[PDB]
């Protein structure tokens, strides 16, 4: 894709001149709220009290309160690359700058310390080697906004400051986290290249993990069903030295269940494509995807996606990553075995409705693939055995108990297979060479509010609750530095309880998760007992804990709610206990560990036969991961990239204002702005200050040699308390309402000079005639 | 004698000897021209507020009655200056090169504020304004420096 990236990174000179002629009156121009557009540009036509008449493009006029109006930045700040330079950074000015840039094909925008990335839904030539060369070594402000600029800056800070770095790429489903993540990694693999290369092996992890970990959803044809944290290690000389990957919360249920509009994991369809010779034969796979119920409950194809071409690429990745042929082939075997297990039918018999096999066709396929005895397999499923101490018991099982044991095994095998792929990738990427520092990249679902919020959404919103606390803390520190650079002392610290209240409600003893784990060791406790034990323990007692919002038509009722930092979320708890504990037929697992499939024994080498069988759960396991992750992040210098989805239709160039605004609130963009602008809502560079306010004290400012003193003496000249502003090295900072007063002074002053000028013109004309009248008054 | 500077009183004496008569003084319609002869530039509105009158022979202002008005006009500091007018005309300097359209300047002087007569502007431009360019632009810095008697800025 060798092209010219300039028109996709810069605002053209032609476009700039057009932008500088948009219709701006510092007195009339205003933003007003609007349902569909979020905000509309208007023209204050008249004011009566606290009500203003705003004229909109198209003749429409509205009467609304001054309270609802937001200031407009002048046209010279159009499509600004760094929104911290805007005089007003209200909600309307943020949306405006971002959408204008997006309409100009500009994906990336800086907002002070962090960066915003709006999904283009179109392939622009901004990730080429030609574009990458433009950002190597250059400082963030020397080149247009780009993910590469942040990556390079972190690589530079790492080598200069000897501190590990972090890049957190967050956002809701389909916002572009994984795309940007893969581009960052490919950038570090390039710059760090010393010269089956390590540089190519790190990139080749994506086809494997995405094949087993990604799936098509309504929001994203390539949705990530797991969280990802990858560390790129660099040697003392800054060359690529290795990498390791950690994954979180793989959606097990998708292995055996799909919604109508969604797919299971790509791999199941990639393998069925037949684009790799020998695979389907070795796996005893038919040519009818619908022969496997676990995978064909919803959609089975994705527009513009060639599962055949994807399987070849994935199969090729295994080779580059160093997967032996036996290892690669057993991965396919186990994958197909999961598909076959869903076809093993059964039927009742009589006493205790004890089940028995109804056809061993699929069962035989599973056995051969797992390297197990078919007879023994069906025997351990239908007649499992338990230990009372030193004896066996021939426990029976009905059709439903057997059915559920199958689905559990399907989920357990695939999950353990996925974990092994990650383990195998880390072995390949561990070159035992000196690792001096690392840059960690996080690719995980951001805070999001669905119609149905279940167990997964709780863990994700819990995760982001901790990421936001980390973010807020870093914004204070770095902004304090940014002020220090301007020669200003700036101190704002406040840590409101709510930053930790929700985290406590979820994580502290007797919290949401504590009760979920406590209740997991009780006899039945199916949902309703967990639900009431949550209400009786927290409702009216824990501040964030609230009553669930009643459901609207077409929605299942919720059981409780949490006032999260980004909004109120209603959680449905049905199935959490089942999802929190994943018990497997220990007798069948023992058979696996003794099977002839070497890989099957490996992925289950963790699980005991007759760690292995203790007091661990999904929630407990993930809380340790999150603690391990947050510990690692707080040891690094972080960099925040906020991804944003522009619309629900995958349409390039189309902005759903309401959808975007919601994300700006949830993804912490507006919060970060409140922090950086705390105490001084408006700032202004000195050249702009002079252009606008030198008219207030021209002679005074004309004398001062440096801009700083000119701006200062000008503010002293007018009646401004010295605490209403701060004179930085290159910027003036203003408290709320100061610019308003400065604009009033300017208006009145500007309303007089014309008379002064005319009075002076009359003085010149008068003094002209006084000379003639004077000389004519002699003799 | 020792309240308002002596030489400044003498300056007022000279103007009254030219514009007014000993017995009466200066006619109130000439109150603005008298102050202007003393190197002042008051606005028409301020002259009305200090005894200005239209037409002749409606009111007379004698010496000691004019001195407080002189000191008044000389006290108020912000009545305009060369630097003030540079900033007003910068608002028409679209090209940031120190020029504006002579049409806009002429229109503003004849339409806005205490507007001027057609004759007042023609004489003003004849003496202080430089010739236009092909596009109708003019350098407004030298025009203000001549009108405001600011040779230092030429
Ligand atoms: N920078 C980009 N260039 C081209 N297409 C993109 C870009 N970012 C996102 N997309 C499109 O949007 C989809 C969602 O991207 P993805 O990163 O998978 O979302 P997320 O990982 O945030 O769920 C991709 O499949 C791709 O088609
Ligand atoms: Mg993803």
């Amino acid at each position: 894709e060798d092209e010219d990236p300039t028109p996709y990174l810069f605002v053209s000179l032609e476009q700039r001149r057009i932008d500088q002629s948009k219709p701006y009156d510092s007195k009339k121009s205003c933003w007003i709220p609007d349902e569909k557009e979020g905000y509309l540009l208007g023209e204050i036509k008249a004011t009566k009290g606290d009500i203003v008449s705003v004229g909109l493009q198209g003749g429409e006029t509205r009467d609304l309160k001054k309270d609802l109006l937001q200031q407009v930045n002048p046209p010279k700040y159009e499509k600004a690359e760094d929104m911290s330079n805007l005089t007003y950074l209200n909600d309307a000015s943020v949306l405006h700058n971002l959408r204008q840039r997006y309409y100009n094909k500009l994906i990336y925008t800086y907002s002070g310390l962090f960066c915003v990335a709006i999904n283009p839904y179109k392939r622009y030539p901004v990730y080429t080697n030609r574009c990458a060369k433009m950002y190597r070594g250059k400082r963030r402000n020397e080149v247009p906004p780009h993910i590469f600029a942040i990556s390079d800056g972190a690589y530079v800070d790492m080598l200069t400051n000897h501190v590990n770095q972090s890049m957190l790429i967050t956002g809701e489903s389909g916002a572009g986290k994984t795309e940007n993540t893969k581009k960052v990694i490919a950038y570090f693999a390039t710059v760090g290249a010393s010269k089956g290369s390590l540089e190519d092996q790190v990139v080749q992890t994506n086809p494997v993990l995405e094949a087993f970990g990604n799936a098509k959803t309504v929001r994203n044809d390539n949705s990530s069903r797991f969280g990802k944290f990858i560390r790129i290690h660099f040697g003392p000389t800054g060359k690529l030295a290795g990498a390791d990957i950690e994954t979180y919360l793989l959606e097990k249920a998708r292995v055996i269940s799909q919604q109508s509009l969604e797919r299971s994991y790509h791999i199941f369809y990639q393998i069925m494509s037949g684009s790799v010779p020998g695979v389907k034969e070795m796996c005893f796979l038919s040519d009818n995807i619908y022969d496997y119920y676990n995978v064909s409950q919803g959609k089975v194809t994705v527009p513009n996606m060639d599962d055949g071409e994807e399987f070849q690429l994935a199969d090729q990745a295994f080779d580059i990553l160093g997967f032996t042929k036996q290892e690669k082939e057993d991965v396919y075997r186990i994958t197909a075995a999961v598909m076959h297990m869903g076809g093993m039918k059964f039927k009742q018999r009589g006493r205790e409705e004890q089940a028995e096999q109804d056809g061993e066709e699929e069962g035989g396929r599973v056995s051969k693939l797992f390297g197990c005895d078919t007879a023994e397999l069906y025997k351990n499923l239908l007649k499992p055995r338990i230990k009372v101490g030193n004896e066996f018991v021939t426990q029976g099982r009905n059709v439903q108990q057997v059915t559920n044991s199958i689905g559990a095994l399907c989920k357990g095998v695939f999950d353990r297979l996925f974990k092994w792929l990650v383990k195998k990738c880390n072995e390949t990427l561990d070159t035992q060479q000196k690792r001096q520092h690392f840059i960690g990249v996080l690719d995980i679902a951001g805070f999001e509010i669905f119609e149905y919020n279940g167990f997964e959404q709780l863990c994700i919103n819990f995760t982001n609750e901790k990421l936001q606390q980390f973010f807020n803390h870093i914004m204070f520190v770095m902004e304090q530095e940014e002020y220090k650079k301007e020669g200003i002392n700036w101190d704002f610290i406040d840590f409101g309880m709510d930053l930790l209240a929700c985290i406590d409600l979820i994580e502290k003893p007797m919290g949401i998760l504590s009760i979920l784990e406590e209740e997991s060791m009780f006899p039945k406790a199916t949902d309703q007992t967990f639900s009431e034990k949550l209400t009786n323990t927290h409702l009216g007692k824990s501040a964030p804990f609230q009553k669930p919002k009643p459901p609207k038509p077409g929605q299942q009722a919720a059981h409780f709610a949490i006032a999260h930092y980004a909004g109120c979320v209603s959680y449905n708890i049905t199935g959490w206990l089942e999802k929190n504990k994943d018990p497997l037929n220990d007798t069948v697992v023992d058979q696996f560990k003794k099977s002839q499939n070497k890989l099957l024994i490996e992925i289950f080498a963790d699980h005991a036969g007759q760690k292995g069988g203790g007091f661990a759960t999904v929630s407990s396991a993930y809380k340790e991961q999150l603690n391990s992750l947050m510990t690692t992040l707080r040891s690094t210098q972080p960099h925040f990239v906020r991804c944003i989805i522009p619309n629900e239709m995958k349409q390039p160039g189309v902005v759903d204002a309401h959808l975007v605004m919601h994300q700006l609130t949830c993804n912490g963009v507006l919060e970060g702005i409140r922090i950086c602008r705390k105490g001084f809502p408006n700032r202004m560079m000195y050249p702009d200050f002079k252009m606008r306010y030198m008219i207030l004290a021209p002679a005074i400012m004309a004398a001062e040699k440096v801009a700083k003193n000119a701006a200062g003496k000008c503010l002293e000249a007018v009646g401004l308390d010295p605490d209403m502003y701060r004179i930085g090295h290159t910027k003036v900072f203003f408290r709320a309402g100061v610019l308003g007063q400065m604009e009033e002074f300017r208006d009145e002053r500007l309303g007089k000079i014309m008379s002064w000028m005319q009075a002076w013109a009359r003085g010149y004309l008068s003094r002209k005639g006084f000379k003639k009248l004077q000389e004519q008054r002699v003799a | 004698m020792a309240d308002v500077p002596k030489r400044e009183v003498e300056n007022v004496e000279f103007v009254f000897e030219v514009m007014g008569s000993p017995g009466e003084g200066i006619d109130a319609v000439d109150l603005g021209d008298a102050l202007r002869a003393l190197n002042l530039n008051p606005t028409l509105a301020l002259i009305e507020k200090l005894g200005g009158t239209k037409k002749r022979n409606e009111k007379k202002i004698k010496l000691d009655e004019f001195l407080p008005i002189y000191s008044q006009v000389k006290k108020e500091k912000e009545q305009g200056c060369y630097e003030d007018f540079i900033e007003c005309l910068k608002l028409y300097d679209k090209e940031e090169n120190g020029t504006m359209l002579l049409a806009e300047l002429q229109h503003a002087l004849l339409a806005l504020g205490e507007s001027l007569d057609d004759e007042q502007v023609e004489t003003l431009f004849a003496d202080c304004m430089d010739p236009e360019d092909d596009e109708g632009f003019i350098p407004y810095s030298p025009f203000l420096a001549r009108m405001c008697d600011r040779p230092d800025q030429l």
